């Protein structure tokens, strides 16, 4: 209610209720005065030798809450509890509590910056819950909360990109401006908070299972197929029949087939035969959008990179996170131990790999005088029976993503792993008031000296998760995430002496198994 | 900003009964001027627990000790300059009879 | 409620009602912001030649509260009501309750460290009464509430030392890391306070009393055995008997027999005629467990160092307090006269004496050729029909411990005296929230620089002890203790003309008498 009294407690903590499980995790943030208080015109034309890169768009000083990756809300022994016991999950609600406000207003004079705090100064958040804003948040930007509770983090800049023109920085008359105080936002003193809940909607599971039969092998190795197979023709044109056996899964006729595919290109990992000195920009799978042309990683949901125990990856095809974040802005080359370069090896008996074609379609029409002729294809789309897997999420990595709002879309798995929302988590907006600093005549363009100052506080995030239950009658032990290292130099998902937050490999959901 | 300086005169003395009487010097190094005062303090942080007192903070080179029963004594003396701040360290371990 | 309110009162009394004692005590304490906000991997191999050193931890910069010593409760004046007029005490409840808090905060400008509050730091405060945390109070360590009610101390920061591994200081795949930011905390600011409420589980009394009556000496010295003893052969292998008489407790029959023992080295205080120059570590009592070898003083109950008057203690078997609390980590080679080294004389008539053999038993098989023989053990473990005495529990001694959990344990009295606790009182820990400094930008590294500062705010801690009360028909009076100084140049348990608590003799609780 007021200054000395703690306006929210600290919430952080994880509740299993049977096929449900509650997740609440506070952080600390810290506001810096974004742009000094004004909306900006960030634009820019083709660097990298990329018109793709050229872009006309606004900078707010408004910041945001992007908690959307799974680590904000998941200690890694509540994601090994989960991953190894449930074969699926998704959010039912979400509550967002910012409390105790504090902003802070430095001072440098002849160099001495001192920091004290302003009693009297406020803090706008809204919510923006008829999403009239461009949603940035699911599309695997930095700025989340950290993964380690005592961590204080500092909230990203809000800055969208509307329509340039012509692939140039210059903007078209469809390129819009969002004004952002033009929306409703509660003030916040130091003895104020900002509750907020939220209800996902109808979303299906995430199949975190991996499969236990081949998609192409579901038949019973015993009894054979009552089908026959054209195999050859005579020494005349007349055709030859035989039975499909009961093992031969190669030549059986199938039911259900994979799912879409473009091939990528597949590089070594480990020891390696790649070919040495490769810029890899210039041979990439692109999807060229109305003028440009963007690369496009990771490819649609279908496919896989590494297929078991080989160091072959698609590299296009997966997701590269790092182990610590990174200074912003950063050119470094990392190399294969720095990364958590991330399989989806689990999902090969229903997806097809990305890099090998996918199959081959007969070329001609064969005669006395033409012999039959196939070829293979590179991409294969959505086919009538098709089936295929969705992206593993990981503990890295994001929960959602908010669908565009068109006019279709077939169905919405956003590529990059995840929840796909219609109506996602609304993006909490904060900044801080502008406090003007020794105005002492009447000028009417508008003030541009204000008293530089940040806030700082706390959030708390308590989702609530759906989990579906493990039922199998398989005899044998699994696979699950167990903590294997041989001869470890430190503990993993733990400090250091240095005191930061050590991953070293990341964490998928497909460990249970479960046949087709 | 304030230097430094080194004291060292022992750390050992190892007296004994019933010749209890000591007194403790506060060498200084290095040379100082002739106009530069130095303060000192003198501070018991261990003593037997029969122990009386007095030693009270003389502020001076001169550490005056009395009435000392057996055991480890130990004094943290603090020398400070107008510009030089050291200190330095003495186990006095009277032994009984 | 507001910064300009006091959040609580001083108390610091006892109420003695009946068979029953209250003791309320506050302390104001300081907790410094540790580790800088981080937690830390502290490691170590083997030093001073010993691999049992090695350890592999983690350092929190969580402070907690131990008032896990009977001085933090009890002044010595009702202590000595306590030990002069009753058999037994044991604890019921507890009430601790934090409050006053206010939160300081350095800055070093120009080495001009100016200290002033800021009212909108908070100060986080959680329980741990699932007991899910290394528990690490009740084992001997500083950090203490202090005896006298004036003085001001500072939180000991929390450390736990996992499993490491072959005696390194390289972890094992089994060490755990806890996070204790992973657990609901209540947020504290000026003007808010944390309460908490425990009940004791069911323990026995402490028997604080000493025997009237010797062991081997229960029966009377009037009337004589109807058992009679083997004592000779004659001149032919036929065996003699002999009538137990009336006082010859050497041979009579006995009914119950003494402790546990095993053998440690006696030392001589006083005058002493100890071996000079002895390197006393390579021939104490160890305990190898798991690899490495342990001292481990003291050993488990049932003996005494001390028989009566004479300057031979068991130097290995004893509890060896200071007079005052010293500095950390000081390599001083403190002497007799420094110590309050801690007899348990008063239990000798059932307990055995540590630096003498306990018994013999016979070595062969006798005959016509071969004689008896016999020979003496050093060590000798439970027996069925065993009976000793408690470890004794001082003023300046713990109070409680934690039984570890594994599967079995057999009877828990800790060996450092005090009550063995399943459900020990759960561990308070505290930390300063981090507030950062002047952060401009947004990076994905986290928050390293914060502004540096203290908490400080006082604590009570109620205990209830439900007291044995003495009833005695002994005729003579007691031995009590008495406060008997000849030429006192100090008060003492009261300070001097430096300020400091003089504390010069431990204080026990068997003084009361009592017959077996």
């Amino acid at each position: 209610d007021g200054v000395g009294n703690a306006s929210g407690d600290w919430h952080c903590d994880s509740t299993w209720m049977g096929d449900r499980v509650v997740t609440k995790s506070t952080r600390t943030w810290v506001l810096p005065s974004y742009n000094n208080h004004q909306y900006r015109e960030i634009k820019s034309g083709s660097v990298d030798g990329s018109n793709a890169n050229a872009y006309f768009g606004y900078s707010t000083p408004w910041g945001y809450f992007d908690f959307n990756r799974f680590h904000s809300h998941w200690s890694p022994r509540d994601w090994q509890r989960l991953i190894n016991n449930y074969w699926g999950f998704r959010p039912r609600s979400l509550r967002v509590k910012i409390f105790n406000i504090q902003v802070k207003e430095v001072t440098v004079q002849d160099s001495t910056t001192t920091i004290a705090n302003n009693l009297t100064s406020t803090v706008q958040v809204f919510t923006d819950d008829d999403y009239q804003l461009p949603y940035v948040v699911g599309n695997g930007t930095e700025g989340c909360l950290p993964a380690f509770p005592p961590q204080v983090f500092t909230l990203p800049q809000y800055g969208y990109a509307t329509l340039n023109r012509d692939n140039t920085e210059n903007p078209t008359e469809r390129s819009s401006f969002f004004c952002l105080e033009y929306f409703p936002s509660k003030m916040l003193r130091t003895g104020n908070n900002f509750e907020f809940t939220y209800n996902f909607e109808e979303v299906p599971f995430h199949s975190s299972f991996a499969p236990s039969q081949n998609l192409f092998k579901l038949a019973n190795p015993l009894v054979d197929q009552y089908l026959y197979r054209f195999v050859s023709t005579n020494n005349t044109g007349g055709v030859q029949f035989n039975k499909n056996l009961a093992g031969r899964y190669a030549n059986t006729y199938k039911n259900w087939f994979p799912g879409p595919m473009g091939r990528t290109q597949g590089w070594n990992l480990g020891s390696g035969v790649n070919r040495a000195s490769v810029s890899a920009f210039a041979t990439t799978n692109r999807m060229e959008l109305e003028g440009a042309s963007y690369q496009v990683p990771p490819q649609p949901n279908g496919m896989t990179n590494n297929l078991q125990g080989s160091n072959t990856y698609a590299l296009e095809n997966t997701m590269i996170f790092n182990s610590q974040p990174a200074n912003p802005g950063t050119t470094a080359t990392y190399l294969e131990g720095n990364m958590l370069i991330t399989s989806e090896s689990e999902t090969q008996p229903v997806n097809r790999v990305a890099y090998n074609v996918g199959g081959q379609m007969a070329t001609n029409n064969q005669s006395s005088t033409t012999a039959p002729a196939t070829g293979t294809y590179n991409l294969q789309e959505i086919v009538p029976g098709s089936v295929w897997m969705e992206r593993d999420v990981y503990l890295q990595g994001p929960i959602w993503a908010k669908i565009p709002e068109t006019g279709a879309h077939f169905h919405p798995s956003p590529a990059m792993g995840g929840f796909g929302l219609k109506h996602p988590p609304p993006m909490m907006l904060i900044k801080n008031t502008p406090v003007p600093g020794n105005i002492t005549s009447f000028s009417d363009v508008p003030v541009s000296s204000f008293i530089t100052q940040y806030s700082t506080g706390q959030v708390t995030v308590e989702m609530e998760w759906e989990l579906k239950k493990e039922n199998s009658k398989r005899w044998n032990p699994e696979i699950q995430y167990t903590n294997n290292y041989n001869d470890p130099q430190f503990v993993d998902f733990a400090p250091d002496s240095t005191g930061e937050y050590r991953t070293t490999r990341p964490i998928g959901t497909r460990y249970l198994t479960r046949p087709l | 900003v304030i230097k430094e300086l080194v004291v060292s005169a022992g750390e050992s003395v190892q007296i004994t009964l019933p010749k209890n009487e000591v007194q403790l010097n506060a060498y200084v190094l290095q040379e100082p001027p002739k106009g530069e005062t130095y303060t000192y303090d003198w501070q018991l942080i261990t003593h037997p627990r029969d122990y009386s007192g007095e030693m009270e903070g003389k502020h001076s080179q001169i550490l005056k000790l009395s009435k000392l029963t057996p055991g480890l004594y130990e004094f943290k003396v603090i020398v400070e300059g107008q510009n030089a701040h050291g200190e330095g360290y003495v186990n006095v371990t009277v032994k009984p009879e």
